[PDB]
């Protein structure tokens, strides 16, 4: 049950937004990573 | 059996050295070119990436997948995807392979092409299988993971010709020489003090009589004998690079007769 | 004591964390062990 | 970054030869050229492939 954001540093699915802050849950680090679509992506291998 | 004559001198699962004897240069070079360019073969040509936490990018990985040579002895019995009436791909035009890896160990986990699982129905045509030629039976190294890292993919293979991309080529290098002594004066040798001291003798000279200094040049001679050596990467055994080579030409020419008929 | 300012500090100077660090420490910190310092951020 | 799968020039697979090449140097003590010739990489195109690879992924794998 879901993903949305990731912690750059302490590696851990966060998920949040606006009035929420921009930090963390179990390191306090201000840097977040967007996290991969589930729409599936195809490559031609050429 | 009159005509173009053959004469194997060596053979091996991997190479076949031979001598064509009684043919034109054109046919000999043409069969060279076909072996390089137009024998059908099977190769990953679509890759869907569910997960890659790997230190390589996806297209980097994908590209590498299209290059792993995949069994292709039964490839006449796979239709070209563009000729098939399916929507997209299916079992008549495609093998589908899977790849999952996870770096479970502390130490670094390699991903090899044996880790490739076929997932589609082969109808017992010998195709699809990653080819493996190393003592340890690992085949090709695709990637490397660190503890925590994951990669999950699917691939579809498809029949293809090296014209279209070299991954579909069965042949590797093709040695090809003629007239080792230079008797035909097809080439004119650069040198500082002496052409013969300075150029190395081909191995193919033993096979063929040195010329004698008197001998006024032979204007009528033609290039009739060719020292070849075809080397296979393994998706098709060798003898079969040649024979499907000869066979591919013969079909190109016939599509020309067929199309005179249709005029 | 009494603050008077902020000094931009040159990478790999004695004052910057990286100058004492080992090779492992540089990988944990996401700093290429081949970077050589001598500039400011 | 990794051993390339084939010789750019002749197509020979060469990506199944990296662990062996490196075993043949460190474990059985051959010089780089004797080693390459043992894995059957005899044209200078393929030899250049292994001899000049740089396995940068071994550095990339030290990051977390
Ligand atoms: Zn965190
Ligand atoms: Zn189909
Ligand atoms: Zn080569």
């Amino acid at each position: 049950a879901t993903l949305k954001y990731i912690c750059a540093e302490c590696s851990s699915k966060l998920s949040l937004s606006r009035t929420d802050a921009v930090r963390c849950k179990d390191c306090g680090h201000r840097i977040l990573l967007k996290a991969r679509t589930k729409r599936l992506v195809q490559f031609e291998a050429r | 059996e009159e005509g173009p004559q053959v004469k194997i001198r060596e053979a091996s699962k991997d190479n076949v050295d031979f001598i064509l004897s009684n043919v034109d240069l054109a046919m000999a070079n043409s069969l060279r070119r076909v072996m390089i360019a137009e024998i059908p073969t099977l190769a990953i040509d679509s890759v869907e990436v569910e997960t890659n936490t790997t230190v390589l990018a996806d297209e980097f990985i994908a590209h590498r997948l299209g290059l792993i040579p995949l069994q292709s002895m039964d490839i006449e019995q796979l239709e070209y995807s563009r000729d098939c009436f399916c929507e997209d791909h299916c079992d008549k035009c495609s093998v589908v392979l899977t790849l999952q890896a996870f770096g479970e160990s502390e130490s670094t986990t390699n991903v090899y092409s044996k880790d490739l699982v076929i997932v589609s129905n082969l109808m017992g045509r010998n195709i699809g299988h990653p080819i493996i030629q190393d003592k340890e039976g690992n085949g090709v190294l695709i990637c490397k993971l660190r503890k925590g890292q994951e990669l999950k993919l699917t691939c579809v293979a498809k029949k293809g010709i090296a014209k279209e991309h070299a991954k579909w080529g069965p042949a590797a290098a093709i040695e090809f020489e003629y007239d080792p002594w230079n008797k035909l004066k097809h080439t004119d040798y650069w040198y500082e003090q002496d052409s013969a001291k300075e150029w190395p003798q081909s191995k193919n000279c033993e096979y063929e009589d040195p010329p004698n200094e008197g001998d006024p040049f032979d204007y009528k001679a033609q290039a009739d004998t060719f020292y070849m050596n075809v080397e296979s990467v393994g998706s098709i055994p060798v003898d079969q690079v040649v024979v499907r080579g000869i066979d591919t030409l013969q079909k190109k020419v016939a599509s020309i007769l067929l199309a005179l008929t249709q005029m | 004591k009494v603050f008077i300012g902020r000094l931009p500090i040159m990478l790999r100077s004695k004052n910057c964390y990286l100058s004492e660090a080992t090779e492992s420490d540089l990988y944990k910190l996401k700093e290429c062990p081949f970077d050589m310092g001598g500039y400011f951020i | 970054m990794i051993v390339p799968v084939r010789c750019f020039s002749c197509g020979k697979v060469v990506g199944d030869k990296w662990e062996s090449y490196l075993n043949l140097l460190q474990e059985d003590e051959l010089d780089e050229g004797t080693a390459l010739s043992r894995l059957g990489l005899k044209r200078y195109c393929c030899r250049r492939m292994i001899l000049t690879h740089v396995d940068l992924i071994e550095k990339f794998l030290r990051y977390n």
